[PDB]
């Protein structure tokens, strides 16, 4: 079964850092027969399904700007941003697509610095504003219905008891 | 008609 | 435009079953496999099944072999998943997916999710000795728990709307 591991689990960024992400695979990902390497990029932002971002290791996915570099080969594969922005904040996740079982590395977390948003965000019109604050309604509520589900979970054995007399 | 198996 | 839509989703108790479901729309669906993957709440993404175009074909990792069924109605543009024996390990947001058949490129399409919680500390044969007022303390002390959890996911995104507001606010 093969592994993947991503490094570092999680990463404090600044606006117009650079950012170096680790991926490797126990065993290799190069394909027998064309010899790419089956290994894929994702970003997830939440609320979301993870996103296709790049494949082949190193073939950017529509949309995906240039910003984005794929690299490494076998075993040892690198995600780069070249100058991070409010829009790259989310988990970067590689998948060995090569063999089964098909499996995910643990996901390496884009963060920002605590203060840092106004620099960020300095370029984003109202517009653009008001949207990145609409989005965060779903997320919420979808975190929310997840304590609701477990109390309703954590309430069921003592209804089951009580209904037992 | 002619099934695929997947590629992995 | 490629859609998919994921429902089936239920909180149920250790032992049961399920059946999902996932509508699919916008593309040839007897010429693609497809697929099932879970993202149980640590974040972890786990693939789950996968089955060919013309379903003949199966595919599970172990941890769900000989309890989950990947199944596919191809005159309904239809993916289903049947879940047994469910462990609380099962809970999770299940995604359907496309897969590339053609481009043998990974994951690009992607359902909403639809939500399997399996229960964790269901048994009860301990409460049942227990008074009815005592059950009913017990019962009762979730309350302001979960209100409690609530008020906090209530905070924490009033803390993320404040620099977004005060930008909005600077113009």
């Amino acid at each position: 079964d093969i592994e993947l591991t991503q490094s570092p689990s999680s990463l404090t960024v600044t606006a117009g850092e650079k950012v170096t992400m680790s991926c490797k695979s126990s065993q290799s990902l190069l394909n027998s027969g064309n010899q790419k390497n089956y290994l894929t990029w994702y970003q997830q932002k939440p609320g979301q399904p993870p996103k296709l971002l790049i494949y082949w290791a190193s073939t950017r996915e529509s949309g995906v700007p240039d910003r984005f570099t794929g690299s490494g080969s076998g075993r040892d594969f690198t995600l780069t941003i070249s100058s991070v922005q409010a829009e790259d904040l989310a988990v970067y996740y590689c998948q060995n697509d090569n063999s089964h079982p098909l499996t995910f590395g643990a996901g390496t977390k884009l963060e920002l610095k605590a203060g840092s948003d106004y620099e960020f965000l300095k370029s984003w019109t109202v517009e653009d504003l008001q949207k990145r604050l609409l989005a965060l309604d779903p997320m919420m509520e979808q975190e929310i219905e997840e304590i609701r589900q477990k109390y309703q979970c954590k309430r069921q054995p003592i209804l089951d008891a009580i209904e037992a007399k | 008609p002619y099934d695929v198996p997947d590629y992995a | 435009e490629v859609k998919l839509v994921e429902s089936g989703g239920d909180l149920v108790k250790p032992g049961g079953s399920l059946k999902l479901s996932c509508a699919a729309s916008g593309f040839t669906f007897s010429s693609y496999g497809m697929s099932w993957v879970r993202q149980t709440p640590d974040k972890r993404l786990e693939w789950v099944a996968t089955i060919s175009r013309g379903g003949s074909y199966t595919y599970y990792p172990d941890s769900v072999k000989g309890r989950f069924t990947i199944s596919r109605d191809n005159a309904k543009n239809t993916l289903y998943l049947q879940m047994s024996s469910l462990k609380s390990e099962d809970t999770a947001m299940y995604y359907c997916a496309r897969r590339e058949t053609y481009d043998e490129k990974g994951f690009a399409y992607w359902g909403q999710g639809t939500t399997v919680t399996v229960c964790s500390g269901s048994d009860y044969e301990f409460l049942k000795s227990w008074t009815v007022e005592d059950l009913q303390k017990r019962l009762l002390a979730l309350d302001p728990m979960m209100e409690q959890e609530i008020e906090e996911i209530r905070q924490k995104y009033q803390s993320k709307r404040q620099p977004i507001l005060d930008a909005i606010e600077a113009k």
